[PDB]
């Protein structure tokens, strides 16, 4: 089982910051990373598909880079909507995994 | 457009075997994989498996084979099924399309002796 | 577009398909190569009035939606033109999901009559990737 580890595990940030969330996996998974936002009482919304791709009606300030072990989730200019949990999510073996989720919450 | 809305009983006993329903609207699921996931009560997220057009399967080794994932194209419905379940269980469960653009609302289900 | 064998290779393993769910990069480039001889613009209308699409030829009975084919399902919820971009993006893209399904590679059959079984590898041999 492919493993991802989410570094930190907690963010604290005043709106109008920008952010950097990392993902790496125990190996290789090409571009095959994923990522998902969750609130409270709410299901995942994916945000960016396969390490870095946009996903229609997601805000333009979110984006993702990375390939291989090391990736990253960026939101330029954190807005009060964004404070909640932020998952990367790998395709490229079964089963799928998740790492453990970063929290994004007001400083 | 799609939606999707996951039903059953949120409170089952131990032992005995937990069943969901997602409801699909909008279009057809014979044209689209089919999946659920679950979070469990410490904010860890588990992918329980999918079911693509073919018919074909593919569980989360994690589950040992308790699983079950069927679909009924007249009601426009797929399932899930987990056998002997254990209070390791209790989580909130989620179908949502493969792709990951269609979720249902998530529904708790709590394990329990009561 | 047509792809060199090399040019390919590194491309589609900047699109994650070096191992993805089983399959070595090698199947990738030998599939493409016998499916649409590395032609990101190929395509072949089929006898049930669906059409094959890009590099990978991708069906539109149930991958794409080019509009003009009866029973289609456009599982990749994408239009089949997007197949046709020199950006092999959404080719890719859907052929994971092809791919995801059980029958594997086995859903490309130049693939099956020409790359399974043999040294695949050898496609990426001879290449900075």
């Amino acid at each position: 089982d492919i493993v991802l580890t989410q570094s930190p595990a907690t963010l604290s940030v005043t709106p109008g910051n920008s952010v950097s969330l990392s993902c790496r996996a125990s190996q290789s998974i090409g571009n095959n990373l994923h990522w998902y936002q969750q609130k409270s009482h709410e299901s995942p919304r994916l945000l960016i598909k396969y390490a870095s791709q946009s996903i229609s009606g997601i805000p333009s300030r979110f984006s993702g880079s990375g390939s291989g072990t090391d990736f990253t989730l960026s939101i330029n200019s954190v807005e009060t909507e964004d404070f909640g949990m932020y998952f990367c999510q790998q395709s490229n073996s079964w089963p799928y995994t998740f790492g453990g989720g970063t929290k994004l919450e007001i400083k | 457009d799609v939606q999707l809305q996951e039903s059953g009983p949120s409170l089952v006993k131990p032992s005995q075997t937990l069943s969901l329903t997602c409801s699909v609207t909008g279009d057809s699921i014979t044209s689209d994989y089919w999946s659920w996931i679950r979070k469990f009560p410490g904010n860890r997220l588990e992918y329980m498996g999918y079911v693509s057009f073919s018919g074909s399967t593919y569980y989360n080794p994690s589950l040992k084979s308790r699983i079950s994932i069927t679909r009924d194209t007249s009601k426009n419905q797929y399932y899930l099924d987990l056998n002997s379940v254990t209070t390791e269980d209790t989580a909130t469960y989620y179908c949502a399309n493969w792709d990951g653009d269609y979720w249902g609302q998530g529904t708790l289900v709590t394990v329990s002796a009561a | 577009k047509v792809f060199g064998r090399c040019e390919l290779a590194a491309a589609m393993k900047r699109h994650g398909l070096d191992n993805y769910r089983g399959y070595s990069l090698g199947n990738w480039v030998c599939a493409a190569k016998f499916e649409s001889n590395f032609n990101t613009q190929a395509t072949n209308r089929n006898t049930d009035g669906s059409t094959d699409y890009g590099i990978l030829q991708i069906n539109s009975r149930w991958w794409c939606n080019d509009g003009r084919t009866p029973g289609s399902r456009n599982l990749c919820n994408i239009p089949c033109s997007a197949l046709l971009s020199s950006d092999i993006t959404a080719s890719v893209n859907c052929a994971k999901k092809i791919v995801s399904d059980g029958n594997g590679m086995n859903a490309w059959v130049a693939w099956r009559n020409r790359c399974k079984g043999t040294d695949v590898q050898a496609w990426i041999r001879g290449c900075r990737l």
